């Protein structure tokens, strides 16, 4: 568990950490409720931080996460789905409804910030996708946030 | 030795190793005859099969009974006549064996006093050591 | 069946389902015995098992030919596991499955309802090749007639136009409620839940059937002549041309400081040149050999 921890600490390789996490969880099959239930999160946290979300609701789907469903995994649906819907708001909404149970990572700073950070322009890339020569104040409205940034933002993107 | 064994009294001539008779139908005529229930609870059945023991056990008669129910897809081999003059010419021999066998399916291969040919292993003894190990 | 089952009563069968499948499976036992469960799976509120458990299913056909009434019956109730989701077209070939067992049992009646229950909906699926052969397989039936109505869907057909879903509901009022059968129409309508969703998927295949020939025949569009022409607000515009292009089923670009819009593609001029080259290869030297073999045989047939 603390080897996908610290491999994961870096943000270097998502996917062999992931297997540090996947092997933990299979370690503690059957044997510890409390330790294995939080691998969850992480090998959850992993993929969809890995880009690959439907995968989340395949593991949450099979029959092994079945015996350890809960709050958690569900918290981890909610997101999974967000992030795949690519919605500025539903992940705002996941993220204020499960906060508590979302403060349980170690580093939340980083971790929620870069996927968040992702989900700027996993916005755009739907919300500006259907139209060419556009007014910002409307796009400013449809990702609801003020304009400046989004100047800075897309000028980030051409760049 | 194919179409050379004469025909035989079936296991009913011999007796005293009844579980024994029994126990190779399972390795051999089963497998074939009702391959299902292998696959139903899911495991490959036996591949080889050996027999030892004293001599005049009927070890040779157990297996004139068996092949004398085929009689067509049967090869026998004394495991001594394999030997030859030549550097190859004797693994070869086992090739095209394995590859008739491989032409029809359900072939049955015997081979009796494997000692000759069988041995262990030298620390580099002689030449005709080296051709009987490869 | 003492108990007459709950969620575990019926869970029960659940583990011993696959068993005889191995043990051995027969043509008017087995079968039964292996769609029963799915139907409790069913009263579980249960589909990811119900669908793979019924995968076993749509291999063990080709018994309904002495089978009548259980195995192209058992359909009815899977319609049940096709109904969950919005699988609209995965029931365009299931009531034509189910409509032949009204027509073996040559009732005509319960075969009548099969018949509009059939078509309801093939206009409620997504626009695919499948519905647009599909269609012409129902089109030309031989009792295709018996309803006077689907010509009326018919005008959904081709080149679409002028089917403004006002005129539509004020020609359709009437079959969602009123009827000979009426049923497949109160699966489509009749129920709130289901009807209401049936109501917003119809405008869907309103406005997306519009769409269709807008790129058909429009160079440029202007956004106040598409919101009227589709009787909706510019920004419900916006709405149905992006989740379409990001569909992209039909590609658009929708200049919008101007608000003028077109359906076209760039043009490489290796691609203009290469038409060009076309046109004038094929269209231009072969018929051009045509003419004169008609002309020489003019020649024979008439004067020497
Ligand atoms: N139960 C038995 N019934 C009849 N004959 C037997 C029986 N057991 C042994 N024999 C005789 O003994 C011989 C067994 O020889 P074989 O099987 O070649 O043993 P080995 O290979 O040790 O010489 C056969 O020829 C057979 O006639």
């Amino acid at each position: 568990m603390q080897s996908g921890i610290i491999h994961a600490a870096e943000e270097k390789d998502w996917k062999t950490a992931y297997s540090y996490f996947y092997e933990a969880f299979e370690g503690y099959d059957s044997i510890d409720s409390p330790k294995a239930i939080t691998s969850l999160k992480y090998m959850l946290l992993c993929k969809i931080m890995l880009n690959t979300p439907e995968d989340v609701q395949a593991l949450v789907s099979g029959k092994l996460a079945l015996r350890y469903a809960g709050r958690q995994t569900e918290a981890l649906k909610c997101v999974a789905q967000a992030s795949k819907n690519r919605s500025l708001a539903d992940f705002e909404k996941a993220l204020t409804d499960y906060r508590a149970e979302l403060r349980d990572d170690p580093i939340i700073s980083t971790h929620l910030a870069k996927l968040y950070d992702n989900l700027l322009e996993q916005n755009l890339i739907r919300v500006i996708e259907p139209f060419s020569r556009v007014q910002i104040e409307h796009i400013s409205s449809l990702i609801k946030l003020s304009k400046a940034d989004v100047e800075r933002k897309l000028s980030q993107m051409i760049l | 030795m194919s179409h050379e064994d004469p025909g035989n009294v079936s296991y009913s001539e011999i007796g005293g190793l009844s579980e024994q008779i029994r126990e190779l139908r399972e390795v051999i005529e089963l497998p074939l005859t009702n391959p299902e229930l292998f696959q139903r609870v899911g495991i490959i059945p036996p591949k080889g099969c050996l027999l030892y023991g004293p001599p005049g056990t009927g070890k040779t008669l157990l297996a004139r009974a068996v092949a004398s129910q085929l009689d067509c897809n049967f090869l026998k081999v004394v495991s001594s006549s394999i030997v030859d003059k030549y550097i190859g010419e004797s693994a070869r021999l086992i090739r095209e064996m394995f590859n008739y066998a491989r032409d029809h399916q359900p072939c049955i291969i015997f081979m009796d006093e494997i000692d000759a040919i069988g041995g262990r292993r030298f620390s580099e003894g002689t030449s005709a050591d080296r051709e009987i190990q490869r | 069946k003492e108990q007459n089952g709950d969620v575990k009563e019926a869970a029960s069968i659940l583990q011993e389902l696959q068993v005889e499948t191995y043990g051995s499976m027969e043509k008017k036992e087995r079968v039964e015995f292996i769609l029963e469960q799915m139907r409790l799976c069913l009263a579980v509120k249960d589909y990811i098992r119900t669908q793979i458990i019924s995968k076993k299913i749509n291999t063990k056909f080709f018994q309904e030919e002495n089978t009548e009434k259980l195995k192209l019956k058992y359909y009815n109730l899977m319609i049940q596991l096709d109904q969950h989701e919005g699988s609209y077209l995965s029931i365009c070939k299931h009531y034509r499955a189910i409509y032949d067992t009204p027509c073996i049992q040559a009732e005509s009646e319960k075969w009548q309802q099969a018949l509009k229950s059939v078509v309801l909906y093939v206009i409620l699926a997504p626009f695919d090749n499948e519905q647009s052969d599909l269609v012409h397989r129902i089109s030309g039936d031989k009792k295709l007639e018996e309803i006077p109505k689907y010509k009326d869907l018919l005008k959904l057909f081709t080149t679409m136009e002028l089917m403004r879903w006002s005129t539509l509901v004020e020609d359709y009022g009437m079959e969602l409620r009123k009827g000979s059968l009426e049923s497949p129409a109160t699966d489509v309508f009749g129920s709130t839940e289901e009807g209401e969703k049936r109501w917003k998927d119809l405008k869907n295949r309103v406005v997306e059937h519009n769409i269709r020939i807008m790129a058909k025949y429009y160079t440029r569009i202007t956004m106040k002549r598409m919101a009227q022409l589709l009787d909706l607000s510019v920004d419900e515009s916006e709405a149905f041309l992006s989740n379409l292009v990001v569909n992209k089923t039909i590609f658009a670009k929708v200049d919008r400081l101007a608000g003028i819009i077109n359906f076209q593609r760039p043009k490489d001029p290796n691609n203009l040149l290469n038409d060009w080259s076309q046109k004038l290869n094929s269209l231009m030297s072969l018929v051009n050999k045509t003419t004169h073999l008609i002309a020489k045989e003019e020649m024979i047939h008439n004067l020497q």
